[PDB]
């Protein structure tokens, strides 16, 4: 029922932009102490600070706070982030490193798991290319299959007439 | 000396003596259990038995068989009793074997068992064809599954009391939460998955104790037998796709429609050939609309009777009756003026309207109080009084009516068996029972089904004749073992099978007796244009397959299917616009197949409207109807319906008996459990509390101290009549029958926690129903179905009204050396291809002695074996090659197996390469045995036996496409509702509708009803909130997590109901093929 999918590493001036991010679990049965942290994104260094999760929600108590929501769900299986009207000097790469904990009262194992994704906010976005390819392919299809039903009905017509 | 002896043998008293002692020794020794007195009955039967004896021996006496018998169990008994011998416990075993003598004393009997044995010997050659196929099938599921289901999680890295035959060993291997034997899984891709810390290995015992598995021949025969009758196969499904992938669900298919459907449909028409055989050689009387209507309202205020009800309304329905046999008793008492009663009573039907009468002024004066409340349940018999007036119902009784003569051997000769393997499985089996009851259950109790008593082997019995033989012979082994288990079971299945089929057959036999527009209208008609336009109709069709989950993770695909639809669109829109330039306007709306084109395209039109406004999007549902396109484009798909047309819609007139003896059915069901199966839970684990502790419902709702409880109804229960009718139908198909059956069972009174099988005797009610309300049905509408079959059969004659004029053709096609290399004179020779022969059964033999566990001095030599094996198949070829073309078929697929078994025996020249894996080119040389069918190579009774196949291949394969486009709308509109319901229950890692693969094997399960109670108890799971109405799903658009019960049920009634009529039509197509050979 959990899907993996790529985040868009494209964001416009102007906007709020969602971050996705899903890390599935190999049984859906079973239940984790999950922990969730987002590093810095910035062109020195990136390990920093974002948005932690240990027990509940937590502060980043530094300057990357307030433009930042929660989206994630319930049972922490996606752990998405929302950041606000993105200015041009928000860009490059965000990490998340889940990692969660097992428990079958026998052996406790530990299993981590990063992902990371480049953003940049361009000034302003483009159309997306094969959303305008695909339109031409479409018009040209159906400018095609509607010549060839005029010319059957130009020759049949004029063999009919006699 | 020997005289006077026929005096008192042909006496008809000493027949009727015996008989009635029979039936003391009988009923004496099984239906009761008060001794004392078991030690002077039985010295007074032996007394008369050898009398009997003494008595029937002087007259001639080894001439009749039935002697055999009379003569060896007495002679055994009488060594024993008074020798020093005593093995009592076989005595009282062989005394059971008295109960058959109801036989041969009742001449009818003796002589219908006379001419059924006689008549068994037209079997041998599909019994053997039977085993034959078994044997293959079983060498194939140990080449492809052999070990497989050792599998397990094994915890990894590996670090540093109770029952002991259910003692888990959880601290090495994993298990789920309640299950006995732990999770398969297995490497592949698509098999089941591990938590996460654990590795897949090969360790330990099997499932099921070990008896499911393919580990040697012998066990895969037995499984191999369990699928043939297709008992309880869905476990083992999910056990094979969990330890494999779902790419090996094909070997199941296969199976089953080889087996389960061609095989018995050998037996079916044998049996059906057998029958005719056998049969061949023997003052206000016009006012009646009045009384109809005050018969229709009274049958309709006894279904609105159900729980809970309002004193209000209550008493509105007591006055209602009250009425009714205030008429009823009024108009007795007209017509017994008719002069006099004399004629009255003699009328038949009056002779039951007056016991109408006589109960319904019971039940009003001093049986109100003090009185039992099943009196009440006769109240239904007034549903037959509409009867009178019904020709139908008329026609049908008095059909049966005239059969009476005969029917009554069959009935007591089915009975009579019942009781002797009751009997004698209850004196050979029962003391184990309770000597080893600890293997069999927890707690050390008997479990609901066992052999300890009369009635519970009876119920046995009747369920082996059901079916349901596999989950209670898995206890028998357990408690018994094998050797002894296997044999009886057996017996029981064959010769009930038999004796059940028989009298289907009978029953069966029984109730049988502006030139534009020229040129649009040329346009239209080229050939080119039909087959483009079905082109594109088989591409709009097949786009709805990828509309799964993974919608969004395949970005790309999903913008070229959203401008394709608009593509599709615009085709079918400057289709009709011609169609309607061409034929007219109005003839186009006159034909009915361009009627259901014109919905298709308003479908296509609601479609891409609604995706535009939110408000609107529940329209996109509608495209769901698009696959109904290819119905009216192909002309194969039109002849199959006008098929089922022709031959099905005409049974609606019989149908409404039936469903009015459902409605029978319900009510008394209604009356008689409706409310009570209220039961008080431990609300996390689902167990009950025992009777001690909760024993009413106000402690189930104590005062807070300690409410550890939860009072809660049952998904399945009659608390009125349509819960009642679809608890009927789950009942009718065999599933989740038996949590029905306990519920009732357990049920005491309206709020009294119910307790462990109070009242047993319920088992009639079920078995009542099973008897009158389905078994006979069937059969009266399947002689409906053959009659019109054999109608239009002669209206047009034809080889079938399934297949196309132009496949008739096809079906009467079917149906129709010098230079001294000598060696074309021997190549030819019967010695040489006796030869051959002997080699591909030698191979098979050799094929059958391997096993699992198996040594290496044993596992080489059967390597070099097959190794051999393939030296004398390529010098066969190589000698062939010399007396000599490639033009012969067969000689193909031979030169094709012979390059196949060496580029694998050898591999890549013996040294290139490796995973080729072992066991391949035993499947490969085995696959030759195929040449055991041909006509003049083998047994010509397994080319006569084969032949309706080959002759019925078009009909199938024009139904067999039918029923694909009806799983494919049923799949895609399934997968779009039921994809995000919680997983349980039937709903699982295998079955599930994610994806149209898993929707298509769900949907097969359920056309086999392999459980589709398990599925709609996992869409019930709204029924008490079991769910989250807002979870997120990652990676997807779609909120939420519930099933909606209204929208199941009518999906699998409806499904369920298509899928049973078009099987029941594709088994006529092959029993009428076979009666046609068999002609000659
Ligand atoms: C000993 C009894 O072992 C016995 O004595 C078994 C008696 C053998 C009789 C076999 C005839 C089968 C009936 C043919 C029916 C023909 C039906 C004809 C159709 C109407 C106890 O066994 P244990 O406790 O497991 O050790
Ligand atoms: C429409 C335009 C013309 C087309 C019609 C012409 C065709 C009409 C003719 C025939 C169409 C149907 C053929 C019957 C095949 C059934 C097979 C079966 O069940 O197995 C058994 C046989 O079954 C029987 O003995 C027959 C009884 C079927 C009644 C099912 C009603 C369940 C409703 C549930 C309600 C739940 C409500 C819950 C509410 C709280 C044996 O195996
Ligand atoms: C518990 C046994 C399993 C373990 C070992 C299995 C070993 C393999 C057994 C070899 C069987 C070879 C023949 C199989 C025929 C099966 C019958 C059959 O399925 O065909 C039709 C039914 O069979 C018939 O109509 C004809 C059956 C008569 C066959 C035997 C004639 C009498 C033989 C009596 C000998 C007593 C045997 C004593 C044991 C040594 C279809 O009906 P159905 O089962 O699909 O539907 C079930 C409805 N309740
Ligand atoms: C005049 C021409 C004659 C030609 C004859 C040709 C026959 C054509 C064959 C038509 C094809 C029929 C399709 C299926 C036939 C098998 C039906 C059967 O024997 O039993 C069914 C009846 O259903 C049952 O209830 C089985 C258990 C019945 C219990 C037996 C106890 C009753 C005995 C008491 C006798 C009293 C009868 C009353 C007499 C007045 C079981 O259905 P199923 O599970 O095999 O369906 C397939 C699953 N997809
Ligand atoms: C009238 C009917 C005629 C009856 C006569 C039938 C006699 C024909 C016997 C020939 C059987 C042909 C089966 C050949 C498939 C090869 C299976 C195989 O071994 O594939 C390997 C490759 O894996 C695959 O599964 C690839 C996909 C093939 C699976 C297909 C299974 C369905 C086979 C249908 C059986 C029906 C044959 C009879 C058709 C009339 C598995 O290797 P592994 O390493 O994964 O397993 C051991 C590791 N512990
Ligand atoms: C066409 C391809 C792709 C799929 C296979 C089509 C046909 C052969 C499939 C689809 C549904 C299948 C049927 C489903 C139900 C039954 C009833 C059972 O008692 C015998 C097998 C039988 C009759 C199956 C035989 C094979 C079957 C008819
Ligand atoms: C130990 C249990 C054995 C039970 C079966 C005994 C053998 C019964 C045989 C009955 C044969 C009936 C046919 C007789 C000949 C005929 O009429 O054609
Ligand atoms: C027509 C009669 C056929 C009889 C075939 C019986 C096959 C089923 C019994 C299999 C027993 C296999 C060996 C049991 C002991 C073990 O598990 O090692
Ligand atoms: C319960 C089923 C009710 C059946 C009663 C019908 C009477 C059968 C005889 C038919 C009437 C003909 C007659 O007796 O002359
Ligand atoms: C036809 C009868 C077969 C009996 C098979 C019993 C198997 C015994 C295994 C120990
Ligand atoms: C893909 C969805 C399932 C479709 C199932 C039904 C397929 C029917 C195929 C009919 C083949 C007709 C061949 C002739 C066509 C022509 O004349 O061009
Ligand atoms: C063909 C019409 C149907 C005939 C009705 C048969 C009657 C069966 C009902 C039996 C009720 C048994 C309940 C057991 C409780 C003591
Ligand atoms: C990009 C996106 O969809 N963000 C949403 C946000 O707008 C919404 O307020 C919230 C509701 O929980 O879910 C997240
Ligand atoms: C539009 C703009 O210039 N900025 C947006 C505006 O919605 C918001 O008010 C501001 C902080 O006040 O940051 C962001
Ligand atoms: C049951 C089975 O074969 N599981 C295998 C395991 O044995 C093997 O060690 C592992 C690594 O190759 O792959 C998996
Ligand atoms: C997350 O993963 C690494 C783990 O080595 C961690 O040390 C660091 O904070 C993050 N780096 C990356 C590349 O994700
Ligand atoms: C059952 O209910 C009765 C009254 O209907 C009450 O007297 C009795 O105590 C109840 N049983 C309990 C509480 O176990």
């Amino acid at each position: 029922v959990c899907v993996e999918v790529p985040s868009e590493t494209e964001a416009v001036q102007g906007n709020p932009m969602k971050l996705r991010c899903i890390s599935c679990m190999k049984r859906e049965e079973v239940e984790a102490t999950t922990v969730v942290e987002w590093f810095y994104r910035p062109e020195g260094g990136k390990d920093f600070l974002i948005y932690e999760y240990r027990n509940g929600h937590q502060e980043v108590e530094s300057p990357f706070q307030g433009r930042l929501q929660w989206n994630g769900s319930k049972d922490l299986q996606d752990v998405s982030i929302t950041v606000l009207n993105v200015t041009l000097n928000d860009s490059g790469l965000y990490t998340c490193n889940v990692s969660r904990e097992f428990e079958f009262e026998a052996h406790r194992p530990f299993v981590k798991t990063t992902r990371l994704i480049p953003l940049r906010v361009t000034e302003e976005a483009g159309e997306d290319f094969t959303s305008v390819v695909s339109e031409i392919m479409m018009y040209i299809l159906l400018v095609f299959l509607t010549l060839w039903l005029l010319i059957e009905m130009i020759y049949c017509y004029r063999k009919v007439s006699k | 000396i020997r005289r006077t002896t026929i005096k008192v043998l042909v006496h008809p008293f000493f027949q009727l003596f015996i008989l009635i002692s029979v039936l003391i020794d009988c009923v004496f020794m099984s239906l009761t259990n008060l001794p004392k007195w078991r030690p002077v009955l039985e010295n007074t039967l032996l007394g008369i038995y050898t009398f009997e004896i003494l008595v029937k021996l002087f007259a001639r006496f080894l001439g009749d068989p039935w002697n055999w018998l009379d003569f060896s169990v007495t002679v055994f008994e009488v060594i024993i009793r008074y020798s020093p011998l005593d093995f009592i416990p076989t005595l009282q075993t062989a005394r059971t074997l008295r109960i058959l003598k109801i036989i041969p004393l009742n001449q009818g009997l003796k002589s219908l068992v006379g001419v059924l044995i006689h008549c068994l010997k037209q079997l041998i050659g599909v019994i053997i064809l039977t085993l034959f196929f078994l044997s293959i099938f079983s060498l194939i599921g140990m080449g492809l599954f052999m070990g497989n289901l050792k599998h397990k999680c094994f915890r990894w890295p590996q670090e540093n009391t109770g029952n002991p035959y259910y003692i888990r060993e959880t601290e090495n291997f994993y298990y789920l939460e309640g299950e006995r034997y732990a999770l398969l899984c297995g490497n592949r891709t698509d098999a089941g998955q591990c938590p996460e810390g654990y590795v897949c290995v090969k360790a330990g015992i099997n499932p099921d104790q070990g008896f499911t598995n393919f580990d040697s021949f012998g066990w895969a025969l037995f499984a191999l037998f369990r699928l043939m009758a297709q008992d309880y196969p869905e476990v083992l499904y999910h056990q094979i796709l969990y330890a494999s992938g779902k790419v090996y669900m094909i070997f199941f298919v296969v199976v089953s429609f080889l087996f389960s459907f061609y095989m018995a449909s050998l037996f079916l028409g044998i049996l059906a050939m057998a029958y005719e055989e056998e049969k061949q050689r023997v003052m206000a009387p016009f006012t009646d609309l009045f009384l109809i209507i005050c018969i229709i309202l009274n049958v309709c205020f006894l279904t609105l009777e159900h729980y809970p009800m309002s004193k209000q309304t209550n008493t509105l329905l007591n006055i209602g009756n009250l009425v009714f046999i205030g008429i009823f008793t009024a108009e007795m008492i007209f017509k017994i003026i008719a002069m006099h009663p004399y004629g009255y009573f003699q009328v038949g039907w009056n002779i039951f309207d007056s016991m109408i009468v006589f109960h319904g002024l019971i039940e009003l004066c001093l049986a109100n109080v003090a009185g039992m409340a099943l009196l009440r349940l006769f109240r239904m018999l007034r549903i037959f009084k509409l009867g009178k007036y019904w020709p139908t119902f008329q026609i049908l009784m008095w059909s049966l009516s005239n059969s009476w003569v005969a029917l009554k051997d069959l009935v007591l000769l089915l009975f009579t068996f019942i009781f002797f393997s009751a009997a004698f499985g209850m004196k050979l089996f029962g003391k184990n029972y309770e000597e080893f009851v600890c293997h069999i259950d927890k707690d050390c109790q008997l479990p609901r089904w066992h052999m300890h008593d009369f009635f519970h082997s009876f119920l046995n019995v009747f369920r082996i004749l059901c079916g349901e033989w596999v989950e209670t012979l898995w206890d028998c082994m357990e408690v018994a073992g094998q050797s002894w288990c296997i044999p009886f079971y057996l017996m029981v299945i064959l010769i009930g099978n038999l004796l059940v089929l028989y009298l289907f057959l009978a029953l069966v036999s029984s109730f049988s007796s502006q030139n534009i527009r020229k040129t649009c209208c040329k346009i239209v008609e080229n050939n080119w244009f039909k087959c483009f336009i079905g082109l594109v109709t088989l591409l709009s069709t097949g786009t709805l397959a990828f509309e799964d989950i993974y919608m969004d993770q395949r970005k790309t695909i999903k913008i070229l299917l959203e401008y394709a639809d608009m593509i599709f669109t615009y085709i079918f829109i400057l289709e009709m616009l011609l169609k309607w330039m061409a034929y007219g306007f109005k003839a186009y709306f006159s034909n009915g197949w361009y009627r259901l084109d014109f919905v298709v395209v308003i479908v296509f039109c609601l479609s891409l409207i609604g995706k535009t406004r939110e408000e609107l999007k529940p329209l996109i549902s509608m495209k769901f109807l698009r696959p109904l396109r290819v119905l009216s484009q192909f002309e194969r798909m039109k002849v199959v319906v006008r098929a089922l047309i022709k031959t099905t819609l005409p049974t609606l007139n019989v149908f409404l008996v039936c469903l009015m003896i459902w409605l029978i059915f319900s009510i008394m069901g209604v009356d008689l459990f409706a409310g009570r199966f209220y039961e008080c839970i431990d609300p996390t684990s689902g167990e009950r509390f025992p009777s001690s502790e909760v024993m009413n419902k106000s402690r189930c709702e104590s005062l807070l101290f300690n409410e550890s409880m939860l009072w809660e109804n049952a998904k399945m229960n009659f608390d009125n009549v349509g819960n009642g009718f679809l608890s009927l139908l789950q009942v009718a198909t065999f599933n989740g029958w038996i949590t029905i059956m306990n519920s009732a069972i357990d049920s005491v009174a309206v709020n009294i926690q119910p307790h462990f099988e109070v009242n047993i005797y319920m088992y009639c009610y079920f078995i009542n129903f099973i008897i009158f309300g389905v078994f006979l049905p069937l059969s009266m509408l399947i002689t409906v179905i053959i009659d019109n079959f054999n109608k239009h059969k002669i209206k047009l004659g034809g080889s079938n009204i399934f297949i196309t004029v132009k496949q008739r053709k096809q079906y009467r096609r079917l149906k129709k050396n010098k230079l001294q290399g000598f060696i074309f004179d021997v190549v030819t020779s019967q010695a040489f291809n006796v030869i051959v022969m002997v080699l591909i059964c030698f191979q098979a033999i050799a094929m059958m002695i391997d096993t699992d566990v198996q040594s290496l001095q044993m596992s080489i030599a059967l390597y070099w074996i097959n190794s051999i094996f393939v030296m004398l198949y390529t010098m066969e070829c190589i000698l062939k090659l010399i007396a000599f073309y490639f033009t012969i078929a067969w000689n193909i697929f031979d030169f094709m197996v012979v390059i196949f078994s060496i580029t694998g025996l050898c591999l890549p020249m013996t040294v290139g390469s490796y995973l080729v894996p072992p066991s391949l080119v035993q499947l490969i040389l085995l696959s030759r045995i195929i040449h055991m069918l041909r006509l003049g190579k083998g047994p010509k009774v397994f080319h006569n036996l084969m032949l309706p196949l080959m002759l019925s291949l078009p009909a199938l394969l024009n139904i067999i496409l039918l029923i694909f486009l009806v799983m494919f709308i049923y799949a895609v509109f399934g997968m779009y509702n039921f994809a995000y319901v919680k997983k349980e229950a039937g709903i699982n890692d295998v079955s599930n509708f994610e994806t149209f693969g898993n929707s298509m094997l769900c949907l097969f399960q359920v056309a086999i009803f392999a459980g589709w109670d398990g599925m709609l108890d996992a869409i019930f799971n709204s029924k008490w909130s079991d769910c989250d109405p807002d979870k997120i799903n990652p990676g997807t658009q779609v909120r939420g997590d519930c099933g909606n019960p209204s929208v199941g049920i009518f999906y699998f009634v409806s499904y369920i109901l298509i899928s049973w009529l078009i099987i029941v039509n594709m088994y006529i197509v092959v029993v009428m093929e076979f009666l046609n050979i068999a002609s000659k």
